[PDB]
RNA sequence: ACGGAAGGGCACCACCAGGAGUGGAGCCUGCGGCUUAAUUUGACUCAACACGGGGAAACUCACCAGGUCCAGACACAAUAAGGAUUGACAGAUUGAGAGCUCUUUCUUGAUUUUGUGGGUGGUGGUGCAUGGCCGUUCUUAGUUGGUGGAGUGAUUUGUCUGCUUAAUUGCGAUAACGAACGAGACCUUAACCUACUAAAUAGUGGUGCUAGCAUUUGCUGGUUAUCCACUUCUUAGAGGGACUAUCGGUUUCAAGCCGAUGGAAGUUUGAGGCAAUAACAGGUCUGUGAUGCCCUUAGACGUUCUGGGCCGCACGCGCGCUACACUGACGGAGCCAGCGAGUCUAACCUUGGCCGAGAGGUCUUGGUAAUCUUGUGAAACUCCGUCGUGCUGGGGAUAGAGCAUUGUAAUUAUUGCUCUUCAACGAGGAAUUCCUAGUAAGCGCAAGUCAUCAGCUUGCGUUGAUUACGUCCCUGCCCUUUGUACACACC
């Protein structure tokens, strides 16, 4: 049935809580799976002058957004799949499931 | 069908625009911030404020019109967006609530020192470890100069 | 801003006010008492015999099919 | 009239503007956010940007 | 500002139906979302409404959130010739 | 506060010993001045001058010559459905199928127009009326209450003689005790883990099928539905790890410092982020629908359309790019990175195939991205050769002609390509900048701005030196003592 679930958040511990509760659900239902593949986090850098105006010493500022991405592949019936998507959601965490 | 990077920065921009809209509109209700939770079947927006009765209005009229405004601007479908309001924990521990309180006091005509000392007293009595209130601008003078009121201890680093 | 001279011709010249004549829309009428028609009207089915064309000179100008009718009697 | 806004704005600094300040100069067109840099420095901690190094 | 009666009535009836309205601060846009009226006509109709106490406004990142009051809803009611307690944007 | 006063200690925005240099030449770009219809403008020691994220064709744009529109809400009054008012084919007019305006009549019908009041808008002025932000004084270690003590008092002590520290860091001394801020702690990042969790979106090995050489086992490879196993490399998550550990010296023998061994790592491990009190009448109303006051507000400084200009050049400065050649230029082969970006109601990064000398064009393809572009097969570099000390095949400005791309539009060449032209420059005077280890320096690469345009910046990695490990001589910083006719404080 071969679903993938990807989790593409910024909050690492919320993300890991979601991954953890999902995998323990998987093993209590006895579902084989490829474990949490932790993709390389990607750092949206933005470099700007601190100043609005032009004068001053040329001081710069690198703001960063860390995006942490994980995914898990499951083999399971669609009933457990749909209730899985019904459960295991958090604030500040974007999830998407995909079949095949 | 959008990149995850652009998805998340658009989420942040959505949060920021909502925050500025609410702090422009609900200044007089004690708007002390907001949260957003995406979900299947909907996205929900949890306002945290003080005057929940005024944010609600009669029969939720204001919640209704604000929900519809958000829907109309961010082009959500009717029902895909939900708003909840919540009586915020720890009113004294809100940097913005006390700020807007100072704003309304000074605008109704209270004095600078009376207002700031009342605020810092309320904060430190509300279980805070320290506070610091600064008032810059024109104070009884053409020349501008700052006042700094404090209590407890703060850190800066 | 030093000063403005308007070296252009000082020709504040904004247009008419849709010049207000007396009553208008004369078709014509007989004595006792039949009606007659001036202002030859359009040829378009979109104009249901309610609009007048114009006749400036050498041309007839329309009002509902507001410009699409041109062949001169 | 048909000449009020005729000049194209399919590109250039006149096509873009800040989504906050209606400014043409100082844009961050990166990641499709389109904010003047001053307003960005204001709204960054809201957007989810932070300083670490 | 001058504008056609049917356009103003489109604005006013949409406003009575929805309770509120939004108009991106884009003059010369020529096409408002949810209303085929000109964006300028939307903005200026609501402006003339605001100045006589009926509707109220916020700019908020170049978007002109407009929302109406009780004076506004009764004025629109008698304007559109609608019954007492027909419907506001206040249903549960 | 200052001192061409003392004492102690610090800094490569200071010196020493050196390295690369800049200033010398051509060009780019900013500023001044000059010129001009305008050449918009802010900023002038460090703390202005590749800064305004300012790499301006139009827009940007604020400037110049001109032309439209009104977006003058709302209230009152006036006119007024025998018509308030709006719009308009064609022509004249106009750069202009702008009725702008005029000719001529058609169209519309209460929304309007005029006046008054009152607003609105403004990249108009004031940054010396302000907020916020930023920079600097100030990258240094300094700052302040409470309660006691001294003093008539301003004020002082605490907050220190000494020693030590990057550090009011600490040992300690002690009319002060006990605290707070700052520093430190902290957060991020880079380095270690053959210990844990796993992973065809990262790999490795084996086994299947298969190409070639050897054949005698083997060697190099290919292989998506061949599966099997593993996670050393790679990713992350949770943790561990270094605390100057151990030893020897040295110090009242305390804080601590030096050396050696071990260790991935022993200059607070390295680099940064945050970063005090008090201030500058620093910068900014040209970022703000942040803004007070003044100005202007319908032939407007509003807004918008066309065309110019911001590039304008007798000269003077600043940041830089190219080089002045053999440690080299050129032609071939070899051939190795990392940080990162990328299409939706769009049209992005583009592989592959074909055409074209070239730029580039075209037919398809992958990718919303550890998956595809991309092993970004980068450059300097190495090996072979040509040249041969000749302003020379160094150098490649300045010109001419043509071909392509972006874009509505390139004419004061946007850029790219081809050919030809082949100038100064022969290592840079007075002066002066940066720098102590994977650092300088060389080398290019991604992103930012971006339709196109990098000689700039923000970061990245490749190659990788010399010379200190110290001093207070110059320039300045801190602490103390001292003197002072200084207090907008030695200008
Ligand atoms: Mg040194
Ligand atoms: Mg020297
Ligand atoms: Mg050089
Ligand atoms: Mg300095
Ligand atoms: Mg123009
Ligand atoms: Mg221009
Ligand atoms: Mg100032
Ligand atoms: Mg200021
Ligand atoms: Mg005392
Ligand atoms: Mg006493
Ligand atoms: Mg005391
Ligand atoms: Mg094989
Ligand atoms: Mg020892
Ligand atoms: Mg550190
Ligand atoms: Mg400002
Ligand atoms: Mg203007
Ligand atoms: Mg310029
Ligand atoms: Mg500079
Ligand atoms: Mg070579
Ligand atoms: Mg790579
Ligand atoms: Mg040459
Ligand atoms: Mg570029
Ligand atoms: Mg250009
Ligand atoms: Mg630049
Ligand atoms: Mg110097
Ligand atoms: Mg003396
Ligand atoms: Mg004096
Ligand atoms: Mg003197
Ligand atoms: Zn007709
Ligand atoms: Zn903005």
């Amino acid at each position: 049935i071969k679903i993938r679930i990807t989790l593409t958040s910024t909050k690492v511990k919320q993300l890991e809580n979601v991954s953890s509760n999902i995998v323990k659900n998987a093993e209590q239902h006895n579902l084989v799976k490829k474990g949490p593949v932790r993709l390389p986090t990607k750092v949206l850098k933005i470099s700007t002058r601190k100043t609005p105006n032009g004068e001053g010493s040329k001081t710069w500022e690198t703001y960063e957004m860390r995006i942490h991405k994980r995914y898990i592949d499951l083999e399971a019936p669609v009933q457990i799949v749909k209730r899985i998507t019904q459960i295991t959601i958090e604030p500040g965490v974007d999830v998407e499931v995909v079949v095949a | 069908l959008i990149s995850k990077k652009r998805k998340l920065v658009a989420d942040g921009v959505f949060y920021a625009e909502l925050n500025e809209f609410f702090t422009r509109e609900l200044a007089e209700e004690g708007y002390s911030g907001v949260e957003v939770r995406v979900t299947p079947t909907k996205t929900e927006v949890i306002i945290r404020a003080t005057r929940t009765q005024d944010v609600l209005g009669e029969n939720g009229r204001r919640i209704n019109e604000l929900t519809l405004l958000v829907q109309k601007r961010f082009k959500y479908a009717p029902g895909t967006i939900v708003l909840y309001a919540e009586r915020v924990q720890d009113r004294g521990l809100s940097a913005v609530a006390q700020a807007e309180s100072m704003k309304f006091k000074l605008l109704n005509g209270l004095a600078i020192r009376r207002a700031a000392y009342g605020v810092v007293r309320y904060v430190m009595e509300s279980g805070a470890k320290g506070c610091e209130v600064v008032v810059s601008g024109k104070l009884r003078a053409a020349r501008a100069k700052a006042m700094k009121f404090a209590d407890g201890f703060l850190i800066h680093s | 801003r030093k000063k403005k001279v308007y070296t252009t011709p000082k020709k504040i010249k904004h247009k008419h006010k849709k010049v207000k004549l007396a009553v208008l829309s004369y078709y014509k009428v007989d004595a006792e008492g039949k009606v007659t028609k001036l202002r030859r009207e359009c040829s378009n089915p979109t104009c249901g015999a309610g609009v007048f064309l114009a006749n400036h000179k050498d041309r007839l100008y329309c009002g509902k099919c507001h410009s699409v009718y041109k062949v001169n009697a | 009239e048909n000449v009020w806004f005729s000049h194209p704005r399919r590109y250039g600094k006149g096509s873009r503007q800040c989504r906050v300040c209606s400014s043409h100069t100082g844009l961050i067109r990166k990641y499709g956010l389109n904010i003047c840099r001053q307003c960005f420095r204001e709204k960054a901690n809201d957007i989810g940007f932070n300083k670490f190094r | 500002m001058l504008m056609p009666k049917e356009d103003r009535n489109k604005i006013h009836q949409y406003l009575f139906q929805e309770g509120v309205v939004v108009a991106k601060k884009d003059f010369n846009q020529a096409k408002h979302e949810e209303i085929d009226t000109k964006n300028l006509y939307v903005i200026k109709a609501l402006q003339s409404l605001t100045s006589k106490g009926y509707v109220k406004t916020q700019f908020s990142w170049q978007y002109y959130y407009y929302t109406l009051t009780e004076e506004g809803v009764e004025y629109l009611r008698e304007y559109l010739n609608l019954p007492e307690h027909i419907v506001p944007g206040t249903y549960i």
